[PDB]
């Protein structure tokens, strides 16, 4: 079994992720300030925290399967859990993947056009390469899925070291000119610190899904919430003192000027193979698509027994165990997705589903553990960290919208409420026509894709 | 049969062939076509798409004197200080980069210079760490700095000349000496070399007993470029200034590096002259002393040395010289060969010449610069500078307009001078006790800011220089509340040419053009959409666009003019009206474009070509 050591070496490698690379750019551009977007990387790393350790303890209690599906049925009913299970297969999945593969073609392309943006065809031409070539691999094959794995995330972490020894080492050679007056024009303000808590949050994207290890840990209950209480406080630890070694090489106005941050830092500080960074950096980005990519079909599964969700999705190819029909929905989706909308635009819809669905999950923690349910928790948590992440999180839902009104907010609200609309017409009231909308569709679906049920 | 729900053996029947196999390879080879014809696509994009343009070809350029512009302590100089304190004045005229000229710790401020120090800023300026912070407050606003540099020359007062005369150490040759008789006071010189402000170009040392050569005053000994110990010098003083942030240099009196090693006499222009009266620069024929034979091989080297700096992407070092004010094909050759890499423009000082607003002499200017110039290369275009008289007082205040709107619309970087853009003039007298060129000191006078003592300047009792009289009706607290102002039309043209994607990178077709009218159009292949500029340089004109152009409609558009009364309205091409100094940008569209005909192909310009696609939205070069 695996110990606790490498019980927390899965969850470090799991949460840094191509967000370092992105993300920066985005916070800076709302705090203006070195100052202050230093802390919004500890107090967004702070809150990841609470919600990974509260993610504990329904990941006990519950002991069920599916991934979060299950604490919403098991606390308000069976509305939040159909609704969680539409927008985490129109919303929050599909968009997730677009944007780490938007940020694949930032990071491919930023090298062959030095000194100046290059064009947005460009690297919406690169993107949608690279969702078709990752959602195809993954449905071919599943050794292919795993055989790459290991080897990105090597990449991954060598380069975390990289920049980080370099942004220390120039840090004792007294570069020291960026942050000494720190604070001086800094924006704090409701509209801010929200768009701002979204593209730092997003490269803590990762924690819900950290609950799978306890399996295979030696001792869960009592090394669980330590792994993650040192596990990503330690990310947190080397997030700063990977944003710090930025602003040590680089000022803050040459910052907001690229979207690929870490390839502007490799051509200044590692000139002999400076090729090396937009190298790696996409190996990591596309290996963490990967990763999204092989977790579509798992929901869907837990999701097709209740009739929630339609079950031709869950069915199998023969040839190859592959989620064939789950892999090439969901895909399809992101392609609509990168057309219209660029990183910006899509971090702040992508963390706005995915942060109410976070805070209805947690405060049926409380809800549960206050009146309905009183069953034994193998794990507790104190009272005061479930509230925090609640109330934090309906200020990251509700300030934004009000504050800096977009249009993607809106296009997020009516995907929901349709979704609700599709629970009552065809999941709630059972028409009769209703079904033989279904039945012909489904077989025949299997019928072109030659795929089967699973069991 | 089909029962929906199908385990693995009951649907092989059914999937096996009958419609439902060709579609499945049919689209898995689709996606597989597509995953290489869209990483096909990305790369067929990539490499037609042509380089943008760096941050010396972006915007334009403002030349700073810094003993003028701002005074922060009230000793009446302005300093480093003071230029740091306006800088978001300069942010509101879309400048890009601000050229400031020499701050060195000099013994003389003028006559091109005297430098005691090339490695410290002068007292009156600020010092050291001063400049460090209006680096920093400049990077910080997007802007770049570039500085004067003159390697010709040193002060008498420098270290190595103090050396020098002593015989001390390697310095005993870093400048040029040679033997000369003096006795009773009169010396006879080697040679009858004379210096360009005019008298023997030789003058006796008493402690080295030997004499020493200079182009210019005799405070100014000329450094001996010809051993290698005095170019590492000067390599090291370039290498200073790059590592504390400037952008780039602009190199002064280069033609005078070298000289003839044999020190014969020079040829006079009235050879039956008597040989001890030559004692002016215009009489002899300057065969010796300027631009000799190994000159552009030093240049050349200064670009090396800048380019150990220009390698990260975002910070590349511009280097800029200035041109031979006799020769025009002499001056293309610092824009350096396809293969040897120089100056990135030199300096384009002609259009500051004319005396007299005609329109063949700005005709001549345009026309002389943009045929005799090599093929890939960027113009640029200086309207003004700190060695001749101000623009209002050379043509008139009629022409302020008309002149920014010129230089703004002609293919390459536009280099302002400080206070051409709210229409200042020379001032009419002043008494200086310092050693200064009175015929040049004119236009140096401080920057108007704002009606109070000394214009907003100084703030304290007096100014190194008075400032002009009607400083109550011209400053820039005044004109910038004004609607129909020279800041204000500055500021709509320099808005205009960031970004418009057809000023800066369009083609640059010159129409014919009878004397007192200028005519020029700007057009991109793909961008269905030209500028056509109808610049008035005469009395008066009611001038027929139609038979001229030929492309154009019967009704455009007055995207801007300089009298300002035409903001939107629409004008008749049949009669149009230009008011002496009136200047109109017309916007019209049209798919027959100027360049692409065959009676153009002689008088139309660009330096990179670069098509336009409206379906992808990107420039590209294969066209
Ligand atoms: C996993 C790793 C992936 C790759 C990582 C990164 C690899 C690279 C890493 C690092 C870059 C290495 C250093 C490069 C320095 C600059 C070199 C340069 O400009 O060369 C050009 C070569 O001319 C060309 O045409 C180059 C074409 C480049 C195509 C890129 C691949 C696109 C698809 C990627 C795969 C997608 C797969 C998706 C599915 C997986 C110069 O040509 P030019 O005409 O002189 O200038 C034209 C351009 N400008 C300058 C004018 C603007
Ligand atoms: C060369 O230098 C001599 C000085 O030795 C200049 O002669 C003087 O010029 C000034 C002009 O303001 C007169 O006031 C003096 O009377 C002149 N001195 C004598 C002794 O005549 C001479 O002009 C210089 N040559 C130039 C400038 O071409
Ligand atoms: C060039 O200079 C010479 C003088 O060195 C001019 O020749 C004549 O010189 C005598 C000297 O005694 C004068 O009296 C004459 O008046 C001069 N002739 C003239 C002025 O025509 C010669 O003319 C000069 N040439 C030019 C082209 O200026
Ligand atoms: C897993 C990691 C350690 C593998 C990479 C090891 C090597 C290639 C790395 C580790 C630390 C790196 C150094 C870190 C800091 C600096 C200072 C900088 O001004 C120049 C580059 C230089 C000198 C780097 C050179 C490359 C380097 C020596
Ligand atoms: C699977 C097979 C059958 C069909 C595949 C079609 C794919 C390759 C096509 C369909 C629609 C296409 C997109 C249409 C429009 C845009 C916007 C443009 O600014 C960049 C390219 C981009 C984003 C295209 C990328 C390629 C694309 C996604
Ligand atoms: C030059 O020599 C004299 C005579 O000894 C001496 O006084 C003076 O200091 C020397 N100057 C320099 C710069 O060496
Ligand atoms: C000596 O000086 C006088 C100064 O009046 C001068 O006339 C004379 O020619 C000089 N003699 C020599 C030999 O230089
Ligand atoms: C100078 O300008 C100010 C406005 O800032 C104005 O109040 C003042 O009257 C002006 N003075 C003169 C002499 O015009
Ligand atoms: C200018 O003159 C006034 C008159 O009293 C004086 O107070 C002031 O100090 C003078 N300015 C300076 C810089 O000395
Ligand atoms: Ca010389």
């Amino acid at each position: 079994e695996l110990g606790l050591f490498s019980g927390t070496c899965i969850i470090v490698g799991t949460i840094i992720g191509s967000g370092i690379f992105i993300s920066p750019k985005s916070v800076l551009s709302n705090m203006e300030a070195v100052g202050p977007c230093l802390i919004i990387w500890a107090m967004c790393g702070v809150l990841a925290t609470l919600g990974a350790l509260c993610f504990a303890e329904l990941g006990t209690m519950i002991t069920k399967s599916g991934g979060e599906y299950p604490y919403l049925m098991e606390a308000f009913g069976p509305i939040p859990a159909y609704l969680f299970s539409w927008s985490s297969l129109f919303v929050i999945k599909p968009s997730s993947f677009a944007i780490i593969c938007l940020s694949f073609s930032e990071y491919v392309c930023a090298p062959f056009y030095s000194g100046c943006s290059p064009p947005q065809v460009v690297i919406k031409t690169l993107a949608a390469a690279a969702i078709l070539l990752i959602s195809t691999v993954n449905a071919l094959s599943v050794r292919l899925g795993s055989y790459v794995q290991n080897v990105f995330t090597a990449a991954k972490m060598v380069i975390v070291v990289i920049i980080i020894i370099s942004g220390l080492v120039l840090l004792a050679q007294g570069n020291t000119r960026n942050f000494e007056n720190s604070f001086e024009g800094a924006s704090l303000s409701v509209g801010s610190i929200s768009l701002a808590l979204y593209n730092g949050l997003w490269a803590y994207d990762g924690w819900n899904q950290l609950n799978y290890i306890t399996e295979e840990l030696r001792n869960p209950f009592r090394n669980l919430p330590l792994a993650i209480i040192i596990g990503i406080p330690l990310v947190t630890g080397c997030y700063i003192l990977m944003n710090v070694s930025y602003f040590t090489v680089m000022t803050a106005t040459e910052l907001l000027q690229s979207q690929a941050v870490a390839v502007t830092f490799g051509d200044r500080v590692l000139y002999p193979a400076s090729w090396i960074v937009p190298l790696f950096v996409a190996f990591s980005t596309i290996g963490a698509a990967n990763g999204s990519c092989f977790t579509a079909g798992r929901l869907v599964f837990v999701a097709g027994r209740e009739g929630h969700m339609l079950k031709v999705l869950s069915y199998i190819s023969v040839k190859r165990l592959t989620p064939a029909p789950a892999i090439m929905f969901h895909s399809m989706i992101a392609i609509i997705y990168i057309i219209p909308g660029d990183i910006n635009s899509l971090v702040n819809y992508f963390s706005f589903a995915a942060w109410l669905f976070y805070g209805l999950t947690i405060t049926g923690l409380i809800v549960m553990r206050f009146t309905r349910k009183e069953l034994k928790r193998p794990i507790k948590v104190p009272i005061f960290i479930p509230i925090l992440v609640t109330l934090l999180s309906v200020f990251l839902v509700l300030a934004p919208i009000i504050s800096a009104p977009a249009w993607e907010y809106l296009y997020c609200v009516l995907f929901m409420l349709s979704g609700l609309v599709f629970y009552f017409l065809f999941v709630h009231y059972k028409f009769g026509w209703a079904q033989k909308i279904s039945k012909p569709l489904t077989m025949h679906l299997q019928m072109l894709m030659e795929v089967v049920p699973p069991e | 049969r089909p029962y929906a729900g199908m385990p693995k053996e009951v649907l092989f029947q059914f999937s096996g062939q009958a419609r439902y196999r060709i579609p499945r390879e049919v689209l898995f080879w689709l996606t597989v076509a597509s995953v290489l014809l869209l990483i096909a696509a990305t790369i067929a994009i990539i490499a037609i798409s042509p380089k943008c343009l760096d941050w010396w070809q972006a915007g334009p350029m403002y030349q700073i004197y810094p003993r003028s512009f701002r005074d922060s302590n009230k000793d009446g100089d302005g300093d480093l200080k003071g230029i740091q304190d306006k800088l978001d004045y300069i942010t509101t005229l879309n400048i890009k980069t601000v050229w400031i000229t020499s701050f060195y710790k000099s013994s003389l401020k003028d006559f091109r210079h005297a430098v005691e120090d090339f490695q410290e800023i002068d007292p009156i300026f600020g010092t050291m760490k001063d400049f460090e912070n209006l680096v920093a407050a400049i990077h910080d606003k997007g802007l770049k700095l570039i500085i004067d540099f003159i390697p010709n020359h040193t002060s008498d007062k420098h270290a190595w000349f103090q050396w020098s005369r002593n015989r001390t150490g390697k310095y005993t040759d870093y400048y040029i000496w040679h033997d000369c008789n003096y006795e009773n006071g009169t010396t006879i010189p080697p040679n009858n070399w004379l210096s360009v402000y005019g008298n023997s170009s030789w003058h006796f040392d008493e402690v080295r007993k030997q004499c020493y050569f200079h182009q210019f005053m005799k405070e100014q000994p000329d450094l001996n470029f010809r051993n290698p110990d005095v170019q590492e010098e000067i390599k090291e003083i370039i290498q200073f200034w790059l590592s504390k942030g400037v952008d780039g240099f602009s190199f002064n009196a280069l033609q005078y590096l070298l000289e003839a090693k044999h020190l014969r006499d020079e040829a006079q222009v009235n050879k039956t002259q008597i040989p001890d009266t030559v004692t002016h620069y215009s009489q002899l024929h300057h065969d010796f002393t300027t631009t000799q034979v190994g000159m552009h091989d030093i240049v050349r080297s200064f670009r090396q040395t800048m380019n150990q700096y220009s390698r990260e992407p975002g910070r590349y070092r511009f280097m800029g010289t200035e041109a031979h004010g006799e020769s025009i094909t002499e001056t293309m050759v610092y824009y350096g060969l396809p293969f040897i890499q120089e100056a990135d423009f030199p300096f384009n000082s002609y259009l500051s010449k004319l005396d007299k607003p005609s329109g063949n002499s700005v005709s001549e200017v345009i026309t002389s610069w943009l045929e005799n110039m090599p093929e890939g290369k960027w113009p640029n275009w200086m309207t003004g500078g700190p060695d001749n008289v101000r623009l209002t007082s050379r043509l008139g205040e009629k022409y302020v307009n008309i002149m920014n709107m010129l230089v703004f619309t002609l293919p390459g970087t536009p280099i302002t001078y400080y206070g051409e853009e709210i229409g200042m003039r020379n001032i009419l007298a002043a008494n200086l006790n310092e050693n200064y060129d009175t015929g040049t000191l004119f236009s140096k006078s401080p920057m108007q800011w704002d009606n109070s003592s000394n214009a907003g300047f100084s703030e304290g009792n007096h100014t190194w220089l008075p400032t002009s009289s009607d400083y109550h009706t011209v400053n820039v607290d005044v004109q910038k509340t004004q609607p129909r102002s020279a800041l204000k039309l500055y500021q709509e043209l320099s808005l205009l040419h960031a970004n418009e994607l057809l000023l800066s990178r369009g083609w640059f077709c010159y129409l014919r053009n009878d004397n007192h009218s200028i005519m020029y159009t700007r057009e991109l292949d793909g961008i269905n959409k030209v500028f056509l500029m109808v610049l008035n340089f005469g009395e008066s004109s009611l001038l027929n666009l139609k038979e001229m152009i030929s492309n154009i409609p019967t009704r455009v558009r007055i995207r801007l003019s300089t009298s300002s009364a035409y903001s939107g309205r629409e004008v008749d091409t049949h009669a149009v009206t230009l008011a002496s100094g009136e200047g109109l940008i017309l916007e019209y569209n049209t798919g027959n474009l100027l360049h692409r005909q065959t009676a153009f192909k002689d008088r139309c310009f660009v330096s990179n070509r670069a098509c336009y696609s409206r379906v992808l939205n990107i420039l590209y070069s294969l066209c």
